[PDB]
DNA sequence: ATCACAATCCCGGTGCCGAGGCCGCTCAATTGGTCGTAGACAGCTCTAGCACCGCTTAAACGCACGTACGGATTCCGTACGTGCGTTTAAGCGGTGCTAGAGCTGTCTACGACCAATTGAGCGGCCTCGGCA
DNA sequence: TGCCGAGGCCGCTCAATTGGTCGTAGACAGCTCTAGCACCGCTTAAACGCACGTACGGAATCCGTACGTGCGTTTAAGCGGTGCTAGAGCTGTCTACGACCAATTGAGCGGCCTCGGCACCGGGATTGTGAT
């Protein structure tokens, strides 16, 4: 368990985005397709949506973390995130 | 005077349902739901308006407005009572 | 005569109107048919709450519909709950006890 | 089937930013799913924008947009 | 002497309490409360009923939803006994 | 003042939450909650009330601070 | 296009005169002024329109910055709007 | 002399009282006054903002300020993080 | 599996208060011209989004291995729940008093508009010091 | 160690300041009638203190598995170039419908009246509870 505090501390640090670049951009794409054929994207959009989904999920994982601390384990787990997740209202 | 929106929603009721009654307490509940669902719509609308830089509300504004507030399956069926009384009125 | 009736609603279209002037901004201006289009969907609203209002008045055997009814259907449908998120005056909370509880 | 290009790895490095320090195997289809609903209610919304404009390329502007009709508020691009 | 098992009537009041749709803090001491309140922030101050009958439903209706967040949030624990933690727990993901 | 909740008070609003069994520690806390509520909503009401040179609070200040918070209520008026 | 570029920076000089600031957080602060402007005029005219007025006056912001900004920030800020109206009165 | 001067602001009044014109009262007037509590008010919590944001990049011993210090600032203050809620693109997180 | 029992649902009666309908008036919805001004439409253009290809290599993936941790089991004492007797403070009806919210009439301070002038923001170019 | 960006000089151009006009929003004074507040007497109900006892939270133990770590191979992401073309953005025209105004008439807002539907009480029917 210790390089996993090395990586916990060292991200923290940082401030650069954590999925790349070319797999998110084709997830929007797939995403979008449904929606309305034959859209383009400008290149701030989808860095602004990559900020926005990243935000997003490191918001959820705190809760989730808080919500494994409180039974007393310190794995995370499906019901956790179910949990802060129903507790916010998101479900 | 007070005006109020009494008559149209029991106007309603008696179109959908020509036995049950509403109470004053029902009637108050329904008179505060029409005036936020209209605030809303209003000022979605208004926001609409300024973004694309334009001075007129139209029902291209109301339709886009009804699409970005009012849930999935109910964006389509509201849409599709304004655009059939647009239709009409215009005819 | 009336343009509500010339779109055949029974929300006022041109009240609806006057409350629209009312909340543009500065040079602003209200389209006739954006108040058509705005009673409709009010006109739709209400009545997809009050059937779902009406029905569930129905089950318990009455004649009036009371802030019960009306939070009973409510939070008894997916979208009209995800949509309307204001305390119902009077309404209580739909029962419901855990499994682990029993 | 591009929901799977969020690597494992990257789901790691997201839970580690956030403070977990031991994940369930079973979390990553949990954060994806999480993913993708997230997406869909923002580009669902950035769509309407721009169609209503009656375009067809989205701006980061109606992305901003979208983003603070949910209350995701962002700066740096508005 | 009948004696029910601990655990009977909790239940019995369960059921009873979410038939209802009644007002459960007393209006006296909930209008007293509210006047001491507002007392900071303003003296002389006078309240129509109808205000502070808007403020305790308010208040019914937050206190309402706060137990059942900290509900589920026992029940995650592996408990059925709720207790002060799952309150702060609950009011923390809540984000208050 | 605020004692004036009383401990039967608290464990009927919990029955309506579904809570079978109720900590001895519980309604302090709840009573912490709620103190914190008012304040949080009367503070507002009290602002409309002094803005409308008024020195009565209505039952329509009280649903305007609400909203405000966020706590939109049916039944009051607004 | 307008924007609060020349202004954010004549403060920042003003409160820190040794220390610039880049293009990115230029950006940043222009979307804050700008979303702290649209809640303070959504909250103004809200005022207006609850007690019947038309006209928006120092009241209605005074308010709108009592209803919108938390505790000590609220204090501050009305003493400041305060000063600067009565130093443009004289 | 601009009405800045006269209220000895740094933000423009002027430009305000147009944006509030803008926006107005939904078809009213803004009052003359307006502009300058807006002006006032705005230029306060951009000064505080900065000045949180200068003691943070000087703690970090640069000559430049970055959205890092930006959300350095508005994270370690209780009623700045209250009052802004948005996501800064480029600032990480506050380890924890 | 059996059986007495506190407790809850069901059916019937009543009489009480609230919904539903009807009148009268008044405020605003509707109509017909005028006019203008905010937007639909046709062109031009040059920006920027997208489709190829190579290539470098840092990130991901498959596999082995061991140990930290989550889950079932057991045990026990204490905090809760249940029921009873006493009490104490809310709730209701009546009485009275007075602050004060609300409407109206005058008028007077204030803000919108236009014509002119000019001055402060915005974009272009460049560079030398902050930073990765 | 440079390179990549921010701070400064410069070009005009659009909007901010003067000033007179002119209509009107709201400040203020005055009166009115509502409604908030205070007090008092009864009286039934809910709260509080207490005794007793079962269930439950929490700890201690044990064990199997599942998750982290390390290593070697693979891959596809990112950079770097290249042509190419839709289409976002801007300009100009001309015009289609929404605002202002005068006149008018009907739909809705208060007020009132009446009866019927919902609420409480009371007696049988039932239904889980808990000891046997």
């Amino acid at each position: 368990g210790t390089v996993a505090l090395r990586e916990i501390r060292r991200y923290q640090k940082s401030t650069e985005l954590l999925i790349r670049k070319l797999p998110f951009q084709r997830l929007v794409r797939e995403i979008a397709q449904d929606f309305k054929t034959d859209l383009r994207f400008q290149s701030s959009a989808v860095m602004a949506l990559q900020e926005a989904s990243e935000a997003y999920l490191v918001g959820l994982f705190e809760d989730t973390n808080l919500c494994a601390i409180h039974a007393k384990r310190v794995t995370i787990m499906p019901k956790d995130i179910q949990l802060a997740r129903r507790i916010r209202g998101e479900r | 005077r007070k005006e109020s929106y009494s008559i149209y929603v029991y106007k309603v009721l008696k179109q959908v349902h020509p036995d049950t009654g509403i109470s004053s307490k029902a009637m108050g509940i329904m008179n505060s739901f029409v005036n936020d669902i209209f605030e809303r719509i209003a000022g979605e609308a208004s926001r609409l308006a300024h973004y694309n830089k334009r001075s007129t509300i139209t029902s291209r504004e109301i339709q886009t407005a009804v699409r970005l507030l009012l849930p999935g399956e109910l964006a389509k069926h509201a849409v599709s009572e304004g655009t059939k009384a647009v239709t009409k009125y215009t005819s | 005569v009336s343009r509500s009736q010339r779109a055949g609603l029974q929300f006022p279209v041109g009240r609806i109107h006057r409350h629209l002037k009312s909340r543009t901004t500065s040079h602003g201006r209200v389209g006739a048919t954006a108040a058509v289009y705005s009673a409709a969907i009010l006109e739709y609203l209400t009545a997809e709450v009050l059937e779902l209002a009406g029905n569930a008045s129905k089950d318990l055997k009455v004649k009036r519909i009371t802030p019960r009814h009306l939070q009973l259907a409510i939070r008894g449908d997916e979208e009209l709950d995800s949509l309307i998120k204001a305390t119902i005056a009077g309404g209580g909370v739909i029962p419901h006890i855990h499994k682990s509880l029993i | 089937d591009n929901i799977q290009g969020i690597t494992k790895p990257a789901i790691r490095r997201l839970a580690r930013r956030g403070g977990v320090k031991r994940i369930s195997g079973l979390i990553y289809e949990e954060t994806r799913g999480v993913l993708k609903v997230f997406l869909e209610n923002v580009i669902r919304d950035a769509v309407t924008y721009t169609e209503h404009a009656k375009r067809k390329t989205v701006t980061a502007m109606d992305v901003v947009y979208a983003l603070k009709r949910q209350g995701r508020t962002l700066y740096g691009f508005g």
